[PDB]
């Protein structure tokens, strides 16, 4: 009917200017030029840091890449840290440098940029569900399948909506990486004790729904994210509805959003949307 | 909105209530019987902490009292 | 509603790329985000 049409090979390009870097542009690339698994002998990235990384913050790995033991929990300043990706090829080291290469492909940006860690930013996101339900009561159904509402933030960075979640505390798990971030960012706590045990009663249950790779704008060559889904769904409604959403830290607005197929958000959030719809069957 | 509410009825696992209680223990409530014993007269056995209640605990400094 | 069940994503994308006609990718995404993002609090539409 259509032709000679391909729906594979659409990998994941970033743009060329990066993300609060005062004009810098990174290396124009195409599509197939994109994995690392092409040749690509043109390509030649140009390399930066942000400043903010350059001050040496505490969140912020040093500006040295030599001894960090890498695909391993690491104890850094007596704290563990994760350190290793979901890829079956396993992260790649340069011996010329001692930066890391990212396996998931070429993103045309070497060094850090805004990214704080060498290799592996370990993320948790936080996707707490509930039923679309009517006022009458009955549960919204489109499309042969039925219909979740899910919490979405508004970031300060690029004034766009994306789910919560963030980068992982030094020495600390991603169960309290999700829940201090759906704190912080969704609830706006810090920046009730009835409310806070139907929120532990919420958070009590939660299924890891994927890990994978973010397509972010900010990821370079040497710094890339992959993230954990966890995903808290409230098939009664009583918890969700006690939540008092207010924006907080890198959060701007939060609201309930219903999830569809045509989701605009920041980077490869609409994949854990259809993971997350693929859990728990729902409509995407 | 009876058989609509039925019909909408019938259709790696991770604990986070760490982050929003912080160092609360769901686990080790162990069973404590009150010191009056029932029906004794007012016979009063050894109190006893919840952490003494279990014999895998040492608890040296419990001396049980002896009621039939 | 029971008439509204079969209402998707792709025919609200013809609909439009019927009356808009934004001869883009990128257009249609930002116009089909707008529309989407026009009808997201439920209180403040009424459609008569
Ligand atoms: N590894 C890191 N890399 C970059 N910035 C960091 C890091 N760790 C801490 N920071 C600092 O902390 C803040 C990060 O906030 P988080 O809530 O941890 O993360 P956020 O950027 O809000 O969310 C990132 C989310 O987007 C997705 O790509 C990914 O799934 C992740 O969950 C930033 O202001 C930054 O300065
Ligand atoms: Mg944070
Ligand atoms: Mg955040
Ligand atoms: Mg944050």
């Amino acid at each position: 009917v259509h032709g000679h049409t391909a729906e594979a090979a659409e990998w994941y390009v970033p743009p060329e200017e990066y993300p609060k870097s005062g004009g810098v542009k990174r290396y124009l690339i195409d599509a197939s030029m994109v994995p690392l698994s092409i040749m690509c002998p043109s390509y030649d990235p140009v390399e930066y840091t942000h400043p903010s990384v350059a001050a040496q913050p505490v969140w912020a790995d040093p500006a040295d890449p030599r001894k960090i033991k890498f695909n391993v929990k690491d104890e850094v300043n007596g704290k563990v840290v994760d350190r290793t990706s979901c890829h079956p090829s396993g992260i790649s080291i340069d011996s010329n440098t001692g930066r890391p290469i990212n396996p998931w492909g070429r993103t045309g940006m070497t060094g850090r940029g805004l990214l704080g860690k060498w290799g592996v930013n370990q993320a948790a996101d936080t996707v707490v569900t509930r039923w679309k339900r009517s006022p009458d009561g009955s549960i919204l159904e489109r499309d042969g399948k039925k219909v979740l509402e899910f919490v979405a933030i508004q970031r300060q960075d690029n004034k766009m909506w994306a789910i919560p979640g963030g980068f992982v505390d030094n020495g600390e798990d991603v169960a309290l990486t999700s829940g201090r971030e759906f704190m912080e960012e969704a609830l706006g706590m810090g920046t009730s004790a009835e409310s806070k045990d139907s929120l532990a009663a919420l958070f009590s249950s939660g299924t890891i729904v994927a890990r994978i790779y973010c397509e972010d704008p900010r990821n370079t060559d040497n710094a890339w994210v992959e993230t954990t889904c966890v995903n808290f769904h409230d098939e009664s409604g009583r918890h969700a509805a006690r939540l008092k959403l207010q924006g907080g830290d890198d959060a701007e607005h939060a609201r309930w959003m219903m999830v569809h197929g045509g989701l605009n958000l920041f980077a490869s959030h609409r994949t854990l949307l259809q993971h997350v719809t693929s859990a728990l069957n729902a409509y995407f | 909105i009876s058989f609509r509410f039925s019909l909408d009825q019938q259709a790696n696992r991770l604990n986070s209530a760490v982050a929003v209680h912080g160092h609360t223990a769901e686990a080790a409530e162990w069973y404590v019987p009150p010191e009056e014993y029932p029906k004794s007269g007012g016979v009063k056995r050894y109190l006893i902490d919840a952490s003494m209640v279990p014999l895998s605990i040492m608890c040296p400094s419990y001396d049980p009292v002896e009621y039939t | 509603l029971t008439r509204f069940k079969s209402y998707t994503i792709d025919d609200l994308r013809q609909k439009v790329a019927q009356t808009f006609n934004p001869k883009s990718s990128q257009q249609l995404t930002n116009l089909l985000d707008s529309a989407l993002e026009c009808v997201q609090d439920p209180n403040l539409v009424v459609v008569y």
